[PDB]
């Protein structure tokens, strides 16, 4: 399947080059599988979602994205028009306030919650959890992420947006997880995505549009918006039977396009997503 | 503490 005029980020992700315009993927799109996106909610009565978003969990006092954040995280996943897997299954796990921001032990909560609740829910192709959320190391924050992939989860993190080691945030550098760095429409480190060994790959990150509350779209940047071109890359290549949940992260990095990018330091991934699709 | 703000 071919969509023109796609957001740069998705041409980016089936292409071996920068610089085009049209998404290339097989039709399979996900269907099948399942993404928890583990942020300030999912506008699941978006058009864009298409009836295939739901909220399944809150900390607060509404399950309703009243910020617009995991809005867009869960459209660069599975939105028909901005997402990578566009027939995948969403569920919206409200572990962030209005404002962006949670405590760990409602984040920690919330992971623990998709371990569960994926026992809920009809996954026969494999189930991600997206994760564009982060704060300062914690071991338990790592934890709960450890578990969560332990569980049969394919767990996709931000690796932060501080221009800094990776190591010194979480989830991050919860080494079990794929921490996602973020690169620009010119193939370069995003300016502020954080770097180090832990990161496992990269996608794109910078000026990535989506869907956003009142029905609407924007584009913003961060590594938050290169986390779900890659959570939504798994779903996609886990409905294509090409890997598994405990295997994606791997597989996605073996699979990459290797040396694209620049300003990346030494010692960290140059692994960039990319489909491999051949039509 | 939070994730990378409202974005
Ligand atoms: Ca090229
Ligand atoms: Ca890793």
């Amino acid at each position: 399947a071919a969509q023109t005029n796609a957001p740069w980020g998705l041409a980016r992700i089936s292409s071996t080059s920068p610089g085009t315009s049209t998404y290339y993927y097989d039709e399979s799109a996900g269907q099948g599988s399942c993404v928890y996106v583990i942020d300030t909610g999912i506008e699941a009565s978006h058009p864009e979602f298409e009836g295939r978003a739901q909220m399944v969990k809150t900390y607060y006092y509404s399950s309703r994205d009243g910020n617009g954040h995991g809005t867009h995280c869960a459209g660069t996943v599975g939105s028909r028009t901005y997402g990578v897997a566009k027939k995948t299954q969403l569920f919206g796990v409200k572990v962030l306030d209005d404002n962006g921001s949670g405590q760990y032990s409602t984040i920690i909560a919330g992971m623990d919650f998709v371990a569960s609740d994926k026992n809920n829910r009809n996954c026969p192709k494999g189930v991600v959890a997206s994760l564009s959320l982060g704060g300062g190391y914690s071991s338990s924050v790592n934890s709960a992420a450890a578990r969560l992939q332990s569980s049969g989860v394919m767990v996709a993190v931000a690796a932060g947006n501080n221009n800094a080691d990776a190591r010194n945030y979480s989830p991050a550098s919860e080494p079990s997880v794929c921490t996602v760095g973020a690169s620009d429409r010119y193939d370069r480190r995003s300016s502020f995505s954080n770097y180090g060994s832990v990161l496992d790959i990269f996608g794109p990150g910078t000026d990535i549009l989506s869907t956003w509350i009142g029905g609407s779209t924007r584009s913003i940047s961060g590594t938050s918006m290169a986390t779900p071109h890659v959570a939504g890359l798994a779903a996609y290549l886990m409905t294509l039977g090409k890997t598994t949940a405990a295997s994606a992260c791997r597989y996605i990095a073996d699979t990459a396009n290797k040396g694209d990018l620049s300003n990346i330091p030494f010692g960290t991934v140059n692994l960039l997503a990319y489909n491999n699709y051949q039509a | 503490p939070a994730p990378f703000a409202a974005a």
